[PDB]
């Protein structure tokens, strides 16, 4: 399973905040102009329209992937080991070959 | 491919490099709301886990019993095994006996 | 001992994030906002993360019986006895530590976490979540049996010890509160009551307003004026529902408690089929209590596998 | 929530629970094109009707 | 026959004798528990009904 | 009379019994092990036997 890493939005009040590339898998980043977000106590920014939210997200391997993962294998050239019981007279014995 | 087994792939459990193709796309935040909204195709591994069906242990021919660690097919009732037998004279009894 | 596990939270605060459905059909800024549901235990235990912190005093000392949560700018505290988790019916909560809950839930298509405010008002958050865990065995059994088989599974271990799983802590953003401003004969009183305020007033001084009141000796009024609490002494989770203060690296971490561990789960054993033998026929009468996988194969060179989840009494 | 019955109950002055239950199939149709279960953080504001409080 | 109609049979209601063929089998008590664990085909009359 | 109907229990004790699920998903020694649920009533009423009295 993948983990999707989504930081807090970098809301730049009264300004702008250009995005930049990163090497992380499936990484997406976009800057959205003209945001005017609210928090519980009021508007987050003074400027009514000169704000930009930088949204960033990328994919990472899940925190349990060490423990819950499936292995894709190529499988070929099988070797056969057999356990045989040999007996005759006094001898009666089991050997792997 | 997204939403199918191996939408993320890693050459080993520990590897630093991850291929990811999950179709992660960001979208613009709703007016006055802080939430970094986004769509992404659900985990192809977590689809596989329910789409699996019963494993090869229930389906292998010749009555094989399949096991892991190591991958092996036990007791496959197929073919025949030549034997070369070098028996010493001390195993037999003489015709006089 | 647990008191040295929980003190990792003493550097941190709960937070008042946006919840899209607060158990009534509408939004509010909820002290219980569900951030992620983790579901990777094969036994079906859910690990739920909430913006509350469970098991902690306002001081951040460990306490069995307290939840701490935001009521505004101030952290408040209330009884753990009120914490309830529901899907289609009430889940059983097996463990709690800070932001995290582990619970066993019945199948359902939403998940609600709730507790009671210090004023005994119920506060909650609800999220859509299709909970329908696969069976551990070959039987979609409902209740743990007195007799059966111990199959291997995984479960979240109920230990609070530090773990490799972690969540990034950062300084809170500058929390706006337009009740800090008040008009006084055309002036704007900055009621910096035990806070450090950042303000802007167009006609006023702007920049950081500092602790203690400011008169804003002019006519600017509350329009063209703004204030926010700043320079908080405690970190918050970098959740996507709360702005980030700056792009710098996280000021700290908290570990995700209750590590995933290997366990055995007692699955039932279905009744031995009633069987009769015909000429090249085996007739099985199958009496399942619950959806039971029936399967067979030929032992020849061509198996023709059959596979049927039998939920009805069938031949 | 969806369900087959509607029970209204309250406690008497002596805290005895008093109730009534009726059969009433509550399957509401979706607004729009998805039979969603819970209100999401982001989506569309589709028009509808409901009882003004 | 077990789990079909007549898996137990009585010549009369007041008969003291009873035929029963319910496929009752015992199995070993699980390690550490006092429980008498058993398996039996559910009543063929309550299936018939 | 109800008192002389009940007093047959005066010779008796409740008991603990093994219990596979206490409501949380693990085994229990509860004072209310459910011994049998009897369902012979056609209206669907259940007669439940528990180790509490």
């Amino acid at each position: 399973e993948y983990k999707t890493v989504v930081p807090s939005p970098f809301i730049k009040c009264c300004g702008t905040s250009e995005c930049s590339s990163k090497e992380q898998p499936d990484y997406q980043c976009k800057v959205y102009t003209g945001v005017y977000p609210f928090m519980w106590g009021g508007a987050y920014c003074f400027c009514d329209s000169e704000n930009t939210q930088l949204s960033e997200a990328y994919v990472d391997r899940s925190d349990v992937c060490k423990h819950d993962h499936a292995s894709a294998y190529k499988a070929h050239t099988a070797s056969l080991k057999a356990t045989i019981r040999i007996s005759y007279g006094t001898i009666n014995q089991t050997t792997e070959a | 491919q997204p939403g199918r087994f191996g939408d993320i792939q890693s050459r080993t459990v520990e590897s630093k490099d991850l291929y990811a193709n999950t179709a992660l796309k960001l979208s613009r935040p709703s007016p006055g709301v802080v939430h970094v909204p986004y769509t992404q195709t659900p985990s192809g591994f977590k689809y596989w886990l329910k789409e699996k069906g019963s494993s090869l242990n229930t389906k292998a021919p010749f009555g094989c019993k399949i096991k892991t660690n190591p991958v092996r097919a036990m007791d496959c009732a197929v073919g025949s095994i030549p034997v070369s037998m070098d028996i010493p004279d001390s195993a037999f009894t003489r015709v006089v006996d | 001992s647990v008191t040295e596990h929980f003190n990792v939270y003493k550097a941190t605060r709960p937070y008042l994030a946006y919840c899209a459905d607060c158990g009534d059909g509408y939004f509010c800024y909820s002290p219980v906002a569900i951030e992620k549901i983790r579901d990777e235990a094969s036994d079906g235990m859910l690990k739920i993360q909430v913006s509350a912190q469970i098991g902690l005093d306002k001081a951040g000392t460990h306490a069995h019986t307290k939840i701490r949560y935001m009521a505004g700018h101030d952290v408040q505290e209330s009884k753990r006895d009120s914490l309830r988790v529901y899907t289609s019916a009430a889940c059983s909560i097996h463990g709690t530590m800070g932001h995290f809950i582990v619970a066993h839930c019945p199948p359902g298509d939403y998940l609600k976490v709730s507790f009671e405010d210090a004023d005994s008002h119920v506060k909650a958050c609800k999220v859509q979540y299709k909970h329908d865990p696969l069976p551990v065995g070959r039987e979609k059994f409902v209740v743990r049996p007195h007799f059966g088989v111990e199959l291997p599974c995984t479960s979240y271990q109920l230990t609070t010890a530090p773990t490799d799983e972690e969540i990034d802590m950062h300084t809170p953003p500058d929390i706006p509160d337009r009740t800090l401003l008040s008009q006084t004969a055309g002036n704007v009183k900055i009621t910096a009551g035990g806070r450090t305020i950042r303000y802007n007033c167009t006609c006023g001084r702007d920049n950081v307003g500092t602790t203690s009141t400011d008169k804003t000796i002019n006519t600017c009024k509350i329009d063209q004026c703004h204030a926010a609490v700043t320079s908080h002494d405690k970190w918050q989770f970098t959740s996507p529902f709360v702005p980030r203060a700056d792009q710098t690296a996280r000021r700290g971490k908290v570990h995700v408690p209750f590590p995933l561990t290997n366990v055995t789960c007692r699955v039932p054993l279905a009744r031995a089929p009633d069987v009769t033998y015909g000429k090249k026929e085996v007739t099985l009468r199958l009496h399942p209590d619950h959806p039971t996988l029936f399967s067979y194969r030929s032992l020849g060179a061509e198996p023709h596998p059959y596979e049927e989840w039998v939920d009805k009494f069938s031949e």
